[PDB]
C-alpha cells in the first residue's frame, strides 16, 4: 500500500494480528451497512477509519433535531438533508481515500440482493423486525456472513451470524426511548465484529451477546439452528 | 428447583418447556428462551422437558437500532 | 428547559429513567473529559449529543493522519490543529446549545485541581500512568466521582471511582507509578470511551447502578469479566 | 490442591501465599492486580494471603493506553 495509507494506518498496522497482509485485507474488501442511525452511524465511522476499502451506506429518511442525541455522524447544520449523503460527506472528510457508496432508498427486493451480493458482509443497523427478517433471508441465500445488533432504553443485543450457518440464522431465534451510548456501545461492537471477520481474525461467532447498561452486565448464549427454518432449514 | 430469570423457583417434573410458560403466564410472543445458556429453539418448546437444575432465560426480542 | 431542548432530548426524555428531571440535572451539569483521542471523542460526542450542560476538554495535543483511525471527532481538515480547539468546534456544530470549553493543556498541580474541582464528575482519558495517578488523586482529595478507562490492542479497562470510596480508589488498585506507543483497534478503545459516557449519564441522572468494580474487556474472544475492587489498608491516596 | 489459574486448571501446594505461588510460577508483580474469586485482592496482601484449593485466580497487567 502506499505511503499515506500506512501512517494513516499505522497504529492498527502495528497490531500482529492485522499488520500488513490484515490492513491491505481490509482495504480489499466492502461492507454494506443498512440504517444510518444510532447503530450505523458509529459503525460506520469506525469502520473508515479502519480502512475497509468500500463502504455502502444505505438509509431512505433525513436528519431530524431529535436524531443528534445519538446519532454522532451528523450535527444541527445537517438537518433536512438525507442521511445518507450526509454521511457520505462527513465520512470523506474523515477519511477521502476510501470508497464511499450512497444509497438514499429503503433497500428491499431485487436491489437489496444486488447489494449483498456484492458486500464481503452486511451490518443490518435498521430499526423494525420485517426489515431485520428480509436483510437476514438476502444474507443467507447469498451466503453472506450478518452483524446485526439493536439497542433500545439500556438494553442492547448483537449476535454474528456467518455462513455455514451452523448456529442458525435471525429467524430461527425469532419466528420509549434509548440512551445514546447504549445503541451506540452496540453499533461500535458491529465495527469491532466487520474488522475481525474481514481481517481473518479468530473469534466467536453464533453467540447471542446481552447488554443491560443499567445492571451494566452482559450474558452470553448460544444461538441454535431450528430444524423448521424457512429461510436457513433447507 | 430451577434458575427462571436468574432467580430460583420450584416447578415440577416431567413438564415441558411451554407446559413451565403456561403456568407463569408469560407471553410467549417476541420472546425467546434460553436453558443453561444455549437457546431453545421456539419450535421445541411444545416437547422440550425442563430437567431439575435448569438455568432458564426469558427475554424479549429488542428490533430498535 | 427550552423547546428546542424538549425536542432534541426527546428520544432520552421519553425514558421513565431520565424523563423531564433526568435530563434537567444532565444540562445542570459539568464533566471534565481529560484526553481527546480514542477514548474521549466518542465519550465527548454522546455527552454533548447526551445535553450534558457544561463539557470541559482537556488535551495537549495537535491532530494527526495517524489520530482518525480511532478518533472520531476529528478529521483530514483538522490535522495539525489544536485537539481542544477542534473538538470544541465540531462538536458545538452537533450541540450549540451547550457550554464548551476548550483547555489546550496537560492539566496538572493547580490547574488540574481547579478543573476537578468545578466538575460534577471527571472522566480520565488519558494515555499514561503518571497522569493516570495524579487525576485520582485530586479526585479522591476533591470529593470528585472519577470514571476512568483504558484500551490497547484488542483489550480494555474501565471503573467507576465514587466518594465515600467504599472500594478504594484507583492507586489501591495501581500502585505503580510507570508500566513495567503500541496498536490499538478503533472499536475497541471506542466502546470503552462511550462506556465511559454511559456511566456519566448515569451517574449525573440519578441512576442506580454498580461503581467500584473493575470491568475488563477482551474484544478478540468477545468477552467481558467483572471484578469487585477492594480498598488497600496502606493506601497513600484515600488511606484518609 | 487444584486451582483455577487465569481460567485454566492447575495444581500447587498447598498453604502457599500469593506471592509465593506468583514466585514459583516466575510471575512478575510490578504493572499486575489479582483476583481471587472474583474479588481484587490488593498487592500489599500478597506476602500473607493464602491461596486456598479451588480458589480462581485472575493474574492481569494494567493498560494505561487510550
Ligand atoms: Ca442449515
Ligand atoms: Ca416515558
Ligand atoms: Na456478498
Ligand atoms: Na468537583
Ligand atoms: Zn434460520
Ligand atoms: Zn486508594
Amino acid at each position: 500500500m502506499n505511503d499515506r495509507d500506512f501512517m494513516r494506518y499505522s497504529r492498527q498496522i502495528l497490531l500482529d494480528d492485522i499488520a500488513l497482509d490484515g490492513q491491505q485485507k481490509l482495504l480489499d474488501s466492502q461492507v454494506l451497512i443498512i440504517g444510518l442511525g444510532g447503530l450505523g452511524t458509529p459503525a460506520a465511522l469506525y469502520l473508515a477509519g479502519a480502512g475497509v476499502g468500500t463502504l455502502v451506506l444505505a438509509d431512505d429518511d433525513d436528519v431530524h433535531l431529535s436524531n443528534l442525541q445519538r446519532q454522532i455522524l451528523f450535527t444541527t447544520e445537517d438537518i433536512d438533508r438525507p442521511k445518507s449523503q450526509v454521511s457520505q460527506q462527513r465520512l470523506t472528510q474523515l477519511n477521502p481515500d476510501i470508497q464511499l457508496t450512497a444509497l438514499q432508498q429503503r433497500l428491499t427486493g431485487e436491489a437489496l440482493k444486488d447489494a449483498v451480493a456484492r458486500a464481503d458482509v452486511v451490518l443490518d443497523c435498521t430499526d423494525n423486525m420485517a426489515t431485520r427478517q428480509e436483510i437476514n433471508a438476502a444474507c443467507v441465500a447469498l451466503n453472506t456472513p450478518l452483524i446485526t445488533a439493536s439497542a433500545v432504553g439500556f438494553g442492547g443485543q448483537l449476535m454474528v451470524l456467518t455462513p455455514p450457518w451452523e448456529q442458525g440464522c435471525y429467524r430461527c431465534l425469532w419466528p420509549a426511548g434509548v440512551v445514546g451510548p447504549v445503541v451506540g456501545v452496540m453499533g461500535t461492537l458491529q465495527a469491532l465484529e466487520a474488522i475481525k471477520l474481514l481481517s481473518g481474525i479468530e473469534t466467536p461467532a453464533g453467540e447471542l451477546r446481552l447488554f443491560d447498561g443499567k445492571s451494566s452486565q452482559w450474558r452470553s448464549l448460544a444461538l441454535r439452528r431450528a430444524s423448521g427454518c424457512p429461510v436457513c432449514g433447507g | 428447583q430451577i434458575l427462571f430469570n436468574d432467580q430460583a423457583m420450584q416447578c415440577a417434573a416431567g413438564q415441558t418447556v411451554h407446559e413451565l410458560l403456561e403456568q407463569l403466564d408469560q407471553r410467549q410472543a417476541g420472546a425467546a428462551l434460553a436453558i443453561n445458556q444455549q437457546i431453545v429453539p421456539r419450535e421445541q418448546w411444545a416437547q422440550h422437558i425442563v430437567q431439575d437444575g435448569d438455568q432458564i432465560l426469558l427475554f424479549q426480542v429488542i428490533a430498535g437500532g
